[PDB]
């Protein structure tokens, strides 16, 4: 796993030089927005819950897949799908946070589409599901949150595929 | 102790692995041990001895 | 990063990162830009440091520098040159980084035995390293100095 | 099913099916017609069953059935009488079994999670249960009324 | 018991007796009076079970009671009437219990290592379980045959 | 573990003799009481959970052991002392059905009264509040039934204190 | 696993329905067929060693199997080769009893060709010696028995592959 | 304490205590002085913010007031009222200390058990807390109210 | 373990009453001087094989016990002495920067005079050199915190004696 | 560990002393001897189970111990009981071939009597067991042999008392 | 000695000795009068060849005898010599046990940290056992050098 303070020293220990002064430059960048990201991840982890709610009354609930033989209507199903998708928000915040979405793509993505194929969970509902509650939580964390967001939201999108 | 009771700490990702198959009980078990969970209430309490 | 630790132990725990935690990480994004300027100093005057901490090294050890030791000959004392400064750039790494650990995953895990290869003596390895330390504790601020001695330390550790 | 049941156990003690467990599926060949004479009557009164029930439920629970609870509105009132009805269709399913390991897959795991999902409370859902039972003991015979109300029983818990 | 079995399955699934589980508890108790009569049959005609048992096994295998047998000789030959004998009262116990577990416990575990210390041939042990059997159906009602003959069986089984 | 019918094949056994008249009417005895001991198991199991909490409201919930300080005094020792209750009433729902005394010595009584010395919970609370699940216990199996389970509930009492 | 309950229940259950008639119907027939398949898997129980006896002889007794280099010519090997084909008798025995044959499949064809072509096995030679041991227990066991087991013994040939 | 949990890790790693850890435990020294000023508004408003919560807790959960529900009667009522200030008091305690592995320790590890002991609504514990958290925002300056928020939301949201 | 802040909200905590103004003096107090600890502790780490070194020549070195027959005369034995003192040296450091000395006798005193009677290691030689240990740490350490970890190898010391 | 020359070594490592000739001359003993006690052990070792059936048969068996009550009248007793005595005799040959009886009372009389006691075996059933093995073993062993066994094997019986 | 390892691999693996390892034993008795005697003659030699020994690992590392080595003046090089006479002692013993065991018991087991903590350097004590193998080799006969040199290299194996 990588952070992205990591990531440019790792750049800087393949090269054997020093960090260069524009890495310095991005890695303060980096703390500057790092500031404003972790005040909306912390609002994030408080309201978790209710966006994984919102976004399963936006999909999930009155569907087909609910209804009998859907892959999700069952209550080990149900109880399933829950925990998939806050799973994923949670690696997601935590991808936020750090900067980089390598974590997440190395243990929450890493064959995931894979597993789902095998499965037969429909991974592309599940991430037009996934779209929906990024869109929404990109709306209440705030835009410099949101594009945030939405790269995680991209490596979800990465994952359906 | 009871045996009824999987109390809050049980690690869920280690129980998905092992239902998919990608981890084997040996792995779990090692992941468990290994675990904070174990060590609060095994380890930092009583002696090393 | 100090970050990336703290996030390693909450995925481990499952749970949303802790509000100390995060509250730690916010101090460690305002401590980012004195760290950038203390690392910025130690980089500029690096090369001297590494001069001044090898020739207090060669003061203390001049067995090692002399013939039947490991730093013998000026091809051996220039790998043992080498070798310092390899290491003093990348304790400059650990220290704009904020985290011991990505140093000590970089280097410094079996470094005894990587010691015990080159056939170099392990407590002379860790005096030069002290003198590097007191060097840059001068060349740095009190407040930079403070933080250098406890990356320095940690570098004292993995020599011992 | 029983057999399902005894099967595991034997296959986990890699023996021969013992004399005893055969006994037992052999009496569940004999109460096998009965059983499933007890689970057609079910399935007949279903629908009045349900009707019943549901009033008895409102009743003890008047919060979640009135707005500002779960069940609140008709559209909501609806969705959870529907829930209700699918749980007693896999009670009559494990009644006819004769083993609550079906009725555990359908709807025991995980229950806690999808009714703190749904929002709805979890002793209401009980309370309906024990609704259930009385109006299965008022349509069924007293033998046929103890191990419905043994299912049941199971039912029960798996709300708690 | 068959209880007893079943309770230790509950202790280990760290449940209540299941319904079914109960149940057949239930049907224990309903034949305890007819599993009583078939013993009380079987522990009358003990003597004459075993004597026609001890020839008819004597003669399937003449070399177990013959010079450079286990059994050559009198008192060998009545120390094997009691081996048989042991496992006929076992028989009659385990069929008051309606399970294998009072058997296995007594002459089904550890049975194979102790018949090759002392040197008695355990397929020969085997064929005069079978013997047993053949005389307790003819002793014994068609239908107290058949659950006699499957604890029984299940002690020949466990020979093997 | 060990049973009615069980224990009396033992002694059959110690005896070494087929089964006798007095055997037949011990046998008897309990072939007589399974209808009573089945029904009352059923009655436990369904009104188990209610049990414990008329047990610990009727003896220490409401009093200092509840209140801070007293062993019982926070969410976790609140919950461990559910639990251990709960135990206890499985244990001997069981033993009431086995209609012996072993399978709460093998495990329900072992080691159990060292165990809570050096925890230091309150031996004698444990016994009062045992005591009155045994009462709630009797109301609830009806006469006959809450004579046999108060038997097995005593054991677990006096081996506990 | 699964058994043919079980089956008719999963089938139900994604129909989502109540059980109908003609599912009832099936259950009947499978709860009439229930007493002669639990005798008969009494009498495999009783004549298992019996029957491993003659298959074994017929199958690979005097053969280049047990020759010196057949594979077979380890006492190892005979001994292996013995429990693997009691494993698959009982195995199949068991499945017999429940009437569905996706309990033998699951847990005994399972990954079964991977392993034997590892282990080098003659699976087709394997094949015919269930068969031959199909054949003998339909001799023992009896016409009626001999059927069912005939078609459990072919679920295990089609798993052979 | 912080510093206890960074011990803790730092026993499990068979280590001493890493630099970046005492350094934490530095910033957190300093982050107690106004950490305690913050305190002692709490304390100050022990009472007064537990009425007003209280009665917007009441208001959103009526059933509960309502006879029939958890806290039916004055008696009932009161102890509900006294849940929420142990919750309160326990609160303060975890915010002083700035782990809130304390308040844990004290509730919130088996609540849930605990209340489905004692009949009590989580769903309503939970909004009650998220009502004393919005309470405290008014009642303490916003800086120190924001770490506040975050320790009354861990408590959240393990009810939760 | 248990911290100093943790202890005066234990003290609240079986009280029942919110932390009093003093009460919080009392924890300023420890902050006060966690903050010379905490240099002191660093320093400590980085001479502790020196410290080590130095408590082991004052008394182990040219001693009888190093001497054949001395208990610590093998080459096992040493390394034991020396991990030995280097674990006692670890606790002891953590309990002076923590600044509660609870997790020092909740891990190393528990039993540790029982292993030392059952192992035969002279408890009085490793309390003379816990002594010599304890100089050399408040001579390294400083005189403020030679004072704090002083006392709490006093402590460790005296629950030997 | 010990052996009878790792003992005479280990005596002398507490000395520190090099090698004196009293302790040449024990060790000369014990090569000079290593011959008979190895034939010896394999003779034991071809016919052990023929010792054990015929010390049973000699003291343990056609009594009470055997019969009904005895604590061998299971055939789980039984199989546990020759298995004790075949253990017994193990150890023992191990020890004779060592020449030391140190090894014995590390493993074979560590906790024995505790266990037995517990167990409810008869001690002095097991003792004459052993004493039983001891004819047996001298008469296959032979004189010279069986004599150094002897003293071996009563010290297991010692162990026992 | 050779016969108690094979004794406690054969425990370990909880069967009688092997014909092999009887076999070992057997030879190791027969050949004991030379192994004693070859051990004999290194303890009678045992003073002069530590003093030649001794000169000969100063010369190969003078710096360690100079000031500024472990062995710094005539007290430090004294104890060094004192640990060398207890190895060779040690290695006299292991040759006449004819298993290295007994030397790895009193030595080579925490040898490393033993020698970390002194200070003393592991490669200059390998260096002088070597200087000894050598000295002795030439001072014993050719058939008890042998055996003498393949227990001295194993010491110096462990000194590596
Ligand atoms: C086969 C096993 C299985 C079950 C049982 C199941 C239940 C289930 N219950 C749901 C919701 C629900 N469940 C309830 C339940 C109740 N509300 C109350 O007031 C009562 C106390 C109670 C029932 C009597 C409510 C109200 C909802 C709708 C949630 C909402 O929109 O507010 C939903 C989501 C909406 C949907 O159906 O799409 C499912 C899937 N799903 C399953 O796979
Ligand atoms: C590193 C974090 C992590 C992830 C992401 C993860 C994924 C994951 N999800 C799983 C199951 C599942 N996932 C779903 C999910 C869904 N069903 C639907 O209808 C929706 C479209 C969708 C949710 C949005 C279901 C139904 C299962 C259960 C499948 C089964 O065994 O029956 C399984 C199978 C094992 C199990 O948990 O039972 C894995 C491994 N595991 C992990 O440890
Ligand atoms: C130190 C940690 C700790 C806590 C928190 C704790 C709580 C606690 N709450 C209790 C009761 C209770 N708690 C509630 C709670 C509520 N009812 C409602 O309607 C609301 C939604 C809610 C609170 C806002 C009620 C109603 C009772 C009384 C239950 C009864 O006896 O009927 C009781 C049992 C009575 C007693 O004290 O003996 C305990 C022990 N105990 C602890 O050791
Ligand atoms: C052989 C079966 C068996 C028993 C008996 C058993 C008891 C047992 N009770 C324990 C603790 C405990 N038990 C209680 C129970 C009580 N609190 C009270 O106020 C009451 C007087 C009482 C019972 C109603 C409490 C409070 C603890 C300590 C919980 C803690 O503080 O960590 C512990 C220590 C571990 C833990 O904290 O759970 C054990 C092992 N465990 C077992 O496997
Ligand atoms: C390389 C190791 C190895 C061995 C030893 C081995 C034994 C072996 N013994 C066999 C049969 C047999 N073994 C015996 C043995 C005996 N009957 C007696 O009366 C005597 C006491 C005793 C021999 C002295 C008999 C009679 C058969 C034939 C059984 C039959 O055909 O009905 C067979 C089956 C027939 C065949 O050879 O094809 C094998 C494979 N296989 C192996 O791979
Ligand atoms: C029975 C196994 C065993 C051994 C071997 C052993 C060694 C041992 N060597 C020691 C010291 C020492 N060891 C050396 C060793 C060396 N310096 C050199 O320059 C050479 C390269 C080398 C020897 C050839 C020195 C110089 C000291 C003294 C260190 C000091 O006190 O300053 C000490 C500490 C002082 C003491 O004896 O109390 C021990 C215990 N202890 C044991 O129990
Ligand atoms: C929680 C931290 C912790 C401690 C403190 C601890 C103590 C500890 N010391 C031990 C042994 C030992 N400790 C010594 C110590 C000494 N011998 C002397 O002459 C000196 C006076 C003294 C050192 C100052 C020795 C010699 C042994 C080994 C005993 C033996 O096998 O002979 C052992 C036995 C297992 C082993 O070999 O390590 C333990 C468990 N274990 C732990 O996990
Ligand atoms: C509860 C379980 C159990 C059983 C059954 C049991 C039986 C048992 N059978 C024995 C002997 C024996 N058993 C046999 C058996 C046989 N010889 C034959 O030819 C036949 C094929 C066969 C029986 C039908 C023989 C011959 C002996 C005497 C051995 C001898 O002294 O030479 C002995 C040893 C002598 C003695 O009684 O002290 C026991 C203990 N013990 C138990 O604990």
């Amino acid at each position: 796993m990588q952070d992205a303070i990591t990531a440019v020293i790792n750049a800087s220990d393949v090269q054997g030089k020093y960090l260069d002064t524009a890495a310095m430059e991005k890695l303060k960048a980096y703390f500057a927005t790092g500031e404003l990201r972790v005040r909306a991840a912390s609002v994030i982890s408080a309201n978790a819950a209710n966006i994984v709610k919102e976004a399963v009354a936006k999909s999930l609930l009155y569907s087909d897949i609910t209804r009998p033989g859907g892959n999700m209507y069952t209550t080990r199903r149900y109880a399933a799908c829950i925990r998939d998708l806050d799973y994923y928000l949670r690696y997601a915040t935590y991808a936020m946070l750090a900067g980089d979405p390598s974590i997440l793509d190395e243990r929450v993505l890493n064959g995931l589409k894979e597993t789902y194929n095998s499965l037969g969970v429909p991974i592309a509902a599940t991430v037009q599901a996934i779209q929906a509650m990024k869109e929404v939580t990109a709306s209440l964390v705030g835009a410099d949150a949101g594009k945030e967001m939405g790269i995680y939201f991209d490596y979800i999108c990465s994952g359906l595929s | 102790f009871s045996g009824q009771v999987p109390s809050q700490f049980r690690r869920p990702d280690l129980e998905s692995r092992l239902r998919n198959g990608e981890i084997t009980v040996r792995e779990f078990v090692r992941t468990l041990a290994s675990s904070e969970i174990y060590r609060n209430r095994f380890y930092t309490p009583y002696p090393n001895t | 990063s100090v970050v990336t630790k703290s996030i390693v132990n909450a995925d481990a725990e499952a749970r949303y990162l802790s509000p100390g935690e995060l509250d730690r990480i916010k101090n460690f994004v305002s401590t980012g830009e004195r760290r950038l300027r203390i690392a910025q100093t130690l980089t500029e005057n690096r090369e001297r440091i590494v001069k001044q901490a090898g020739d207090q090294l060669f003061q203390k050890r001049p067995d090692v520098v002399s013939p039947g030791g490991n730093a013998y000959g000026e091809e051996m004392t220039a790998t043992c040159l080498r070798d310092l400064d390899y290491y003093l750039r990348l304790v400059t790494y650990g220290i704009v980084a904020g985290d011991v650990t990505p140093i000590e995953e970089i280097g410094l895990v079996g470094v005894r035995e990587m010691y015990n290869s080159l056939g170099t003596p392990i407590p002379a390895v860790a005096e030069g390293i002290r003198a590097m330390k007191n060097v840059a504790c001068s060349l740095l601020s009190a407040e930079d100095a403070a933080e250098a001695g406890s990356y320095f330390d940690f570098v004292i550790g993995a020599m011992q």
